[PDB]
């Protein structure tokens, strides 16, 4: 179980861990326990990994989708807030972070993926996917690109693969038939088939990265990117004249972005549970502890009400709200594991040319419904 | 992962691989479940080709088991919890999907559908009916053969002694729709089919005694796409027979199990769509679109090979006999019940079909779908009209011009060999490949045989004293 | 100690001790729990040698029962909880192992693969197939003889009244290849074998319907080292055996119980290995060592002896008889079922192995793996070189050079006289001993007497009116 008289937290390194490394440091300032703040790679992966032998961090920080699994395999405590507590966070928030009805971790902000433009470039966003042709044949004329983002993870694609009709799980009746996928179906195929045809018309490329993209925006070098709250940082150091909006439609549909809910769960294997719970709900749950966190790279819409009606105000976390009005909440369903790695193969593939969309598609199909 | 948690929330001990035969026939082999990993799903299991009848031969025996994680469904009635995962029959290495393998047949026709563009998925609705008997005895040796039949609803067994006394309400000959009961007998078990049907699956719109004396009956089913629909005819026939054998009964999807009284038939329900909308729908006869008239014309043209996979068997052509109702007319109407081809007249365009009357429940669902829908296709990409619609009368009276319109094939050997020459339809997008069919036509043509070879008991009573 | 607290677990009354006689079928004798103490470990426990066929003659009767302490596992079927606890049989004093125990010398050839240093392990992966019928009758005497056999899946019964009616789904002849139930009569049986093998430590791999009507089937179990594996055998059949009775049918593990339709096999996979990797896989033929080559070579050489031990009944020759599939071509291939050795195309190394086809379950297992391994050892230790690979075709057609190569014995004399010229490689580290190979050819020559000298019913068909 191991752990100590300590708290070690694991979150995900594109995160203000500095922000969250200066909240534990008047946690220990004011109680002798001290705070180690660390983000390993794939911690996501990780954890299950160093939890299932009773050790890893006391906290663990991810989006909800992958907080079933943890629970199904016993990897988390069931936390207890009172409805004192509870009253204070929005709603929606603590219902993503429910699994077979009990609490399974403190829901932090709310993120949900926005259009990224260079106001110098693109005074005006294009409002839909199908004139991002015609915008990067002008652009590269003079040297630039249109649209650059992360094509590696499924998060970043997703919006305009669910846009006409793609989706994981249909919801029935009070729960997700984990038969009933649909990613292989028109909505998904016309999607996929729009981002192939940009590549393949040279408008994009199956490379791009994380890092690509963002080294690509921040240079001056692609009018527009895809990403969420926590990039934002990185923008404003490098001064690009920018704005924040909704995604782009397809076909007349909305971008339909998966809702991610950032939490903080206990490690069942933890001795520390009652600091880890004091740690949450009153240093970091607070104006204050939000705000410090929020400063090195900024949240998204927070649960928390109280700072939430500071936060915004700001056009960037109104266009993040009504990215999220137009997206999806994911499951946190065991079953969101498979999902994420057979749409991950696809996607690749299908840039790649490796496999067709039909054949990409129906392979994740069969995947998951394995 | 669907399917590993259905393994868990049953307690499933076993896992049931199906698939079908060229003939039709589901077929079945189980594993513990246990033995379900993740290579399972991404590379099947190994079996042998050879001892399928029409498969591999002497040299390349070895093929795959692939399962398709979509199919799984519980079996209602094992002992022990165990799970049924259909499976598709994939060549080794390749992995690509045997020529003979029905499924895959049925798969690629779907794929050459959304290939040609014509539209995105095709809709079948077939409307198979069966008998429920009670005893079923056959034989034939060098000396003889015989073919006894017996259910306590049939019309001989007015003047049957029984045990407790005859209670004699029985459907007499072509006397048996809809009765209620004690006439009809069958309600009980007419709704456990149901019930279990949509246990497996399949979605029931209704269910009733057919025409025949002695337990015909049928359970109406929701179209679905093609390959989906044909495998819901595998799990109906399963379900049928599993119930019928649970309730002391024995059923039967033969064609023609007595002569007198009504077949067995199973009606095609068909159309096509593309982005949601019904492309059968239009300004044209009956509220059809110019495209559903071509695909007619495509069915009308080959027919008789069409036969060859919609009526597999010399008793099928027992049903397709010059009879009144004989869906045996070459033709489309939608009132005229002497056309094989109605046009069922309903108001929303969103259902507008056509039913092909002349199939009957022998028939490999896939090879009898996709058949269906290549010879639809083939009457589009070559714009085949259909002619005028028939509204005047059957095969009798008529009798005028001696009434020589298109019919449908009159022996199966007949049908086998239209099959034999009129393939290039089946060929197309190479869906079907000429060892496939020629395959077929072997198989059948063993089956044809037997019947041509063996002395009939009616051949007796017309030349013994000769 | 494991054994002594399994006493306490299941509260134990009876301790079934198990063995092995000279023709392969499993003995036994029980005791109460409380006769289980620290001496029954180390010294057994005496019985008399002279009862059991070939064994000890008129003066050395006395002999001992070493429980195995590894194999205790629960008898399934017995009223009252009863531990079973194979034993080895032992001379008395010296505790060496009786030259005639089939499990001694099984155990023996194991040690002598080790000396040699050729490999640490073996590896058999046997598929025994049988039948399940409802009734079985027999006889012969001075006025006659005769066998009937009966099942409600026999083809033959299609025309058989029955008290509640005939429901006729069966299996035709050399059709009973996968048809879904109710063809299939046996999945809820088939299923309960598996489970309680499984219970007895067995693992199971898969379970179906074989091909000949009337009931073949099989159930497919996990390989395992030589040894271990011959007891699964008797624990597979014993389990069969008694599964069936419960469920009011009789099994039989015979290799052809009926003229015309399959016969029963126990097609034998083998590879041998070293610290963990398998020395059978390579560069050679469809992935194989040249060790492997050598094995084939020595189970090729040595094939009619081996006979006697795989196939060591009469009957065994019925099914080994000139037909298509008849496993009776001294050969390897990937492909050509003619061949008695097929070589398995799998993708992982570590799973390259060898199939010998020919043995039936009739076969001794102890003894008959044992003679497959001596024989390959040799093959091996002399660098008996196979040949090339038969990919063309069998035994008929062929029939080109009159296609005289290799073949298996013909006939179970045959056997037994190669059996006993050719004993040498079976001698070899001590393993069989003159005696005991001489003592196993005369048990079986007593019984292929019989059969020579009782007037078969054929031969009043063919010559009565002579
Ligand atoms: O690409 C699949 C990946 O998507 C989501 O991960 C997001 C995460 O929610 C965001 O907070 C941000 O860090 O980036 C990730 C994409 O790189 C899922 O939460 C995650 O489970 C999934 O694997």
């Amino acid at each position: 179980k191991i752990e100590e008289g300590k708290l070690v937290i694991w979150i995900n390194g594109d995160k203000g861990y500095n922000g969250l490394a200066e909240v534990g440091k008047k946690f220990e300032k004011d109680t002798g326990i001290k705070v180690t703040v660390e983000h390993p790679d794939k911690l996501e992966e990780k954890f299950p990994q160093v939890a299932a032998t009773g050790d890893g961090p006391d906290i663990i920080f991810w989006a909800h989708d992958r907080f079933g699994g943890y629970a199904q395999s016993g990897l988390l405590a069931e936390i207890t807030p009172d409805k004192a507590f509870q009253d204070k966070l929005y709603p929606f928030t603590w219902d993503a972070v429910r699994y077979n009805g009990k609490l399974i971790a403190y829901p932090i902000a709310v993120e949900a993926l926005s259009l990224i433009y260079n106001k110098d470039l693109l005074p005006n966003p294009p409002k839909t996917w199908e004139e991002i042709p015609a915008l990067d044949k002008e652009l590269k004329a003079k040297g630039k690109s249109a649209l650059m983002f992360n094509l590696q993870e499924p998060y970043f694609t997703w919006p305009l693969i669910a846009a006409d009709g793609g989706y994981a799980f249909k919801y029935e009746n009070g729960k997700y038939d984990i038969k009933d996928v649909g990613v292989d179906n028109a909505g998904a195929k016309a999607g996929l088939t729009f981002l192939v045809d940009l590549i393949k018309n040279k408008h994009m490329n199956a490379d791009t990265d994380y890092s690509i993209a963002e080294a690509a925006f921040n240079k001056g070098e692609t009018a527009m990117t895809i990403n969420g709250p926590w990039a934002w940082s990185n923008i404003d150091t490098s001064k690009v004249n920018y704005g924040v909006t909704v995604l782009p439609t397809f076909k007349g549909q909305p971008s339909k972005p998966f809702v991610g809910v950032l939490s903080a769960g206990i490690n069942a294997a933890s001795p520390n549970k009652e600091l880890a719970k004091e740690f949450l709900e009153n240093y970091l749950l607070t104006d204050e502890g939000l705000e410090a966190v929020n400063k090195d790279k900024p949240l998204g819409a927070v649960a928390l009400k109280s700072y939430e009606e500071e936060l915004a105000k700001d056009p960037r976390i109104a266009a993040t709200m009504e990215n999220a009005q137009k997206g999806e909440i994911m499951p946190n369903i065991p079953q969101m594991s498979a999902f994420w790695y057979a749409v991950r193969t696809a996607v690749i593939n299908a840039a790649s040319g490796r496999q067709t969309v039909d054949e990409a598609l129906k392979d994740a199909q069969t995947r998951i419904t394995k | 992962e669907h399917v590993l948690t259905m393994l868990n929330e049953h307690e499933v001990k076993f896992v049931d691989l199906r698939f079908t035969d060229t003939k039709g026939k589901e077929q079945h082999v189980t594993i513990p479940a246990h033995q379900v990993n993740a290579e399972f799903f991404e590379e099947g299991k190994m079996f042998d080709g050879s001892s399928i009848g029409g498969w591999k031969g002497i040299n390349e025996s070895d093929m795959v088991l692939m399962p398709d994680a979509s199919t799984a469904v519980i079996d209602p009635f094992f002992a022990d919890s165990t799970l049924i995962i259909r499976c598709d029959i994939l060549e080794p290495g390749t992995l690509q999907g045997y020529d003979r393998d029905p499924r895959s047949i049925a798969k690629r026709a779907e794929d050459y559908l959304r290939a040609t563009g014509i539209a995105d998925t095709v809709l079948f609705g077939p409307e198979p009916e069966f008998f429920l008997f009670d005893d079923i005895r056959f034989g034939a040796s060098i000396s003889g053969s015989h073919v006894a039949i017996d259910d306590i609803e049939g019309a001989w067994n007015s003047s049957t002694k029984y045990e407790g006394g005859n209670k004699g309400h029985r459907p007499g000959v072509k006397g048996g729709y809809f009765p209620v009961p004690p006439v009809d007998s069958a309600q009980d078990i007419r709704s456990e089919m149901c019930l279990v049907m949509e246990q497996m699956g399949l979605v029931v719109e209704a269910h009733h005694h057919e025409v025949a004396t002695a337990g015909q009956n049928e359970v109406a089913t929701r179209f679905n796409t093609m390959t989906k629909k044909a495998d819901e005819i595998q799990i109906y026939k399963y379900v049928v027979h599993n119930v019928a054998h649970r309730f002391g009964k024995t059923a039967t999807f033969m064609p023609k199990p007595m002569f007198g009284d009504n077949g067995s038939g199973m009606h095609c329900h068909m159309s096509l769509a593309k982005n949601g909308t019904n492309l059968f729908s239009g300004d044209k006869y009956a509220g059809l679109s110019e495209q559903a008239l071509y695909y007619i014309g495509g069915v009308i043209k080959h027919a008789k090979a069409i036969n060859a996979l919609a009526n597999p068997t010399t008793n099928s052509y027992k049903r397709l006999v010059p009879g009144y109702e004989a869906p045996v007319m070459l033709a489309y109407s939608a009132r005229n019940r002497s056309a094989s081809i109605r046009i069922p007249v309903v108001a929303s365009p969103k259902a507008r079909r056509i039913e092909v009357r002349f199939p009957d429940p022998a028939a490999n669902p896939y090879l009898c779908f996709a058949a269906l829908l290549m010879a639809g296709l083939d009457g589009i990409k070559n714009k085949i009209h259909p002619g005028e619609p028939m509204d005047k009368n059957l095969y009798d009276l008529p009798p005028e011009e001696a009434k020589e319109i298109p019919q449908v094939a009159g022996s199966l050997e007949e049908a086998l060999n239209a099959l034999d020459l009129d393939r290039e339809f089946l060929k197309a997008g190479g869906v079907f490949t000429d060892e496939a069919i020629d395959a077929y036509i072997a198989l059948r043509r063993e089956e044809d045989d037997r019947v041509r070879m063996t002395p009939h008991p009616v051949e007796f009573e017309l030349y013994y004293s000769v």
